[PDB]
């Protein structure tokens, strides 16, 4: 019932490059609309009635096409343009959205800034003890983390979380949280956070002791 | 793509919707005027002779407004022993069923050369096409010969739902060779210097060329495809138009096809503002929707200016188009909406 | 300021009636369409349907024909979307947005969770350790989503990295880091302000060396 197909489903580009995604409709539609969205945020209108730039939208952008084909072109890709873009048809109910073109950015590689943190007095006085480890602003995405308790590896209770590209530096970051018991924790002394990344063969190691 | 057979041969159009002013017999009744049909005694044939007086006719009710772009006629074949047919005919159409209009082509000719034998199907390109609900065929006879018809209507549904548009008469620019930017085919009234109660070039599905002086049609004057006005004729600084629709609708957008050959005076409108009325009250639905166009634009090619209408529900529209250059040239105006 | 303010979170037991709100302001409410778009995390967008206040005209997506019902109190300038019998998949983020074609304004969206589990505020733990320092904030054990986090009341916006929450034992854990010049902390105060709509919690926590 008029579903839109966007290509590429996912694509990356280098700064200053001329990006350009596509929206194909199973059927003809008088206009196409484009919205932009960044993780954990509301979509914003980007373009309406095929080619009009929604308020606040930078000049770099444009749109066009007709019938069943349509496209969103970016003159000169900047860092902030990194997001997922959805096209929408409003010529027939149900007004469906496309699959969305996820646009990732390209940039120089960057090593990660690791930071380890000892469970606080507040959590401990509750029988709990978490150890956090921040590896911020690194490129590319691919990164591996390792936890150690007294020279030995540990993988029980370790939770990870990532973030997509930063709109300013275009890097990634992740947070690992090794959670134990006040007891399970007060029975060892050397907790370590290791992380290998293509910017270095030797894993980056941060660590603290009591 | 607006040339679908509307239902005669097809059967979509029911007998009830096909009347006439008289049948010779019941074997030649309106219901037998379906193209390519053998029902009855071959076709429809007027009762009285179509003498110098030309009042006999066949009538087809399409029920909903349609953009009829073509018609096909036939004679009474009847097995092969039929020998009667209409050599020529006139057309009259209607939208409200009370006010009829005569169809006349771009070159002022009313008569349509019809058939040459009973069998064959002669098609006619209605230029300009007609937006109608009801269509009448007035068989023509130049001598006392027994005429008969069998018809077909081609076109498509009139989804815009525009019943009529009011607007200032088209002016003319004296430029080397006079350019006439008047609404040539307006099928309404034109009292004073104002057109009303009808439809014309701005709603015929034809879009003008980049160079407004030359057209796609033949044997027409310079500027034919457009309807333009000059800034100096309107102290207010904008052209105003009022549009009336078939029913209450939610307006998504309005699309104006304009000439941007600024080299000769034509530039896109500076901005567009429209007011909405749903019908009853004598007041406007709310604050108007003013849309400005980014800038003046470099290239002279005609473009389609698209105005967002917020989906505002209404049945009457009153838009204004701000001049941005000496003149303003439009060749078409379309509305994108949904019936509520 | 066109605004479509709507609740951050909404929780209900499966099969139970739930009603999401959206209060508009900044323009003639009665003559604009109010739409509702549904989105499950990291997935696409789905248009549920809209309603035009002045007239009561509606448009439903067949798909939610028997799941939702739009209404509007043309008195408080609010628009509602009803869900008759909630079912996990019927739990995601719901956005109300104005417009007919050009959806020009969007609300913050409501995170709707269909669950028998009870609401639990979060426990916020500070994270203390050369040119710059990196402080942290650990938000552990809350339900349901979402949780907001700002540093120094939004004063610190640069160098912040708030990570997506994770589950384990039907409870969420969130983490947030901030990086400031070593010459601003500890000489200046760096406070973590966490918020949990579902439990109406606004907790501040200074990071002490
Ligand atoms: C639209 O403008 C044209 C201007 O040419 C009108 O057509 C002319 O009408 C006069 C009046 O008899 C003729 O002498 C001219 O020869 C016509 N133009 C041609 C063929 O050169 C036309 O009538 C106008 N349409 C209306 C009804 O306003
Ligand atoms: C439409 O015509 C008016 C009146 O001739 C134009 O306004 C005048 O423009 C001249 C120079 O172009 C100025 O010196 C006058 O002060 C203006 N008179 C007024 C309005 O008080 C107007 O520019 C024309 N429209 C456009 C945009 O071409
Ligand atoms: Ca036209
Ligand atoms: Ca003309």
């Amino acid at each position: 019932d008029i579903q839109l197909t966007q290509s590429p489903a996912l694509m990356s580009a280098s700064p200053g490059e001329k990006v350009t995604m596509t929206c194909s409709a199973s059927s003809s539609v008088t206009f196409m609309y484009w919205y932009q969205q960044k993780p954990r945020s509301s979509p914003k209108p980007w373009i309406y009635l095929t080619s009009n730039l929604a308020s606040g939208v930078p000049a770099r952008f444009s749109g066009s096409g007709s019938g069943t084909s349509y496209s969103l072109t970016i003159s000169s890709m900047e860092a902030e343009d990194a997001a997922t873009y959805y096209c929408q048809q409003w010529s027939s109910n149900p007004y469906t959205f496309g699959g969305g073109t996820k646009l990732e950015l390209k940039r120089a590689d960057a090593a990660p800034t690791v930071s380890i943190f000892p469970p606080s007095s507040e959590q401990l006085t509750s029988g709990g003890a978490s150890v956090v480890c921040f590896l911020n602003n690194f490129y590319p995405k691919d990164i591996n983390v390792k936890w150690k308790i007294d020279g030995s590896e540990r993988q029980n209770g370790v939770l990870n979380s990532w973030t997509d590209q930063d709109s300013k530096d275009s890097t990634y970051s992740m947070s690992s949280t090794l959670t134990l018991t006040k007891d399970e924790y007060e029975r060892h002394n050397s907790y370590t956070c290791e992380a290998t990344h293509k910017t270095s063969t030797s894993p980056i190691v941060k660590s603290f002791n009591r | 793509k607006c040339r679908y057979a509307l239902g005669m041969q097809d059967r979509t159009i029911p007998d009830s919707d096909i009347s006439a002013s008289s049948s010779w017999s019941d074997s030649t009744a309106a219901r037998h005027s379906r193209l390519e049909s053998s029902d009855g005694d071959g076709a429809w044939c007027p009762a009285g002779s179509v003498f110098p007086k030309e009042e006999e006719y066949l009538q087809v009710d399409l029920q909903r407004l349609h953009l009829v772009a073509l018609v096909g006629t036939q004679g009474r074949h009847a097995g092969g022993l039929g020998k009667e047919f209409s050599r020529s005919y006139r057309l009259r159409y209607s939208r409200d069923g009370r006010r009829w209009m005569g169809w006349k082509d771009r070159w002022g000719q009313e008569v349509i050369s019809g058939n040459e034998d009973p069998e064959g199907v002669v098609l006619k390109d209605l230029g300009p096409p007609m937006v109608a609900r009801l269509v009448r065929f007035y068989p023509r006879a130049d001598r006392v010969m027994s005429v008969c018809l069998r018809v077909e209507l081609y076109g498509c549904l009139w989804r815009d739902g525009l019943l009529s548009y009011t607007a200032p008469v088209g002016q003319t620019m004296y430029l080397s060779e006079a350019v006439y930017l008047n609404d040539s085919t307006y099928d309404g009234h034109t009292v004073g210097g104002l057109q009303y109660g009808g439809l014309g070039q701005l709603a015929d599905g034809v879009v003008g060329l980049d160079d407004f002086r030359k057209s796609q049609e033949l044997r027409v004057w310079p500027g034919y495809d457009y309807v333009g006005w000059s800034n100096h004729s309107f102290s207010s600084g904008y052209v105003e138009m009022e549009f009336e629709f078939d029913r209450l609708r939610a307006f998504q957008a309005m699309q104006v096809h304009c000439n941007n050959m600024h080299t000769l005076g034509a530039r896109l409108p500076g901005g567009v503002e429209c007011r909405f009325r749903r019908g009853p009250a004598m007041a406007w639905e709310g604050e108007p929707m003013r849309h400005n166009l980014g800038g003046n634009l470099g290239d002279p090619r005609a473009r389609a200016v698209s105005v967002p209408l917020g989906g505002r529900v209404a049945r009457f529209l009153q838009c204004r188009f701000l001049f941005a250059g000496p003149w303003l040239l439009f060749s078409e105006i379309s509305f994108i909406s949904d019936a509520a | 300021q066109v605004q479509l303010q709507e609740s951050g979170a909404e929780l209900v037991r499966p099969g139970a009636s739930v009603k999401l709100s959206c209060k508009a302001s900044g323009y003639t409410f009665s003559i604009s369409w109010i739409n509702w778009v549904k989105q499950r995390p990291g997935q696409g967008l789905e248009w549920i349907g809209n309603i035009y206040p002045s007239g009561g005209y509606t448009n439903y997506n067949q798909k939610f024909k028997d799941k939702a019902t739009l209404t509007v109190d043309k008195s408080s300038n609010t628009a509602y979307i009803q869900l008759s019998s909630p079912t996990s998949e019927d739990s995601a983020v719901y956005y109300c947005t104005r417009g007919y074609g050009h959806l020009d304004y969007w609300g913050q969206g409501t995170t709707l969770t269909v669950s028998a589990a009870k609401t639990t505020p979060p426990s916020v733990y500070p994270l203390a350790p050369n040119s710059m320092v990196t402080l942290g904030c650990l938000v552990k054990g809350y339900f349901p989503e979402p949780v907001t986090v700002t540093w120094n009341s939004g004063s610190l916006s640069s160098g912040v990295h708030t990570f997506p929450a994770v589950l384990q034992s039907d409870l969420y854990s969130l983490s947030s880091s901030v990086t400031v010049p070593s010459s601003t902390w500890p000489s200046e105060t760096v406070t973590c302000n966490v918020a949990h709509p579902a439990s109406s919690t606004k907790v501040d926590k200074k990071i002490v060396p």
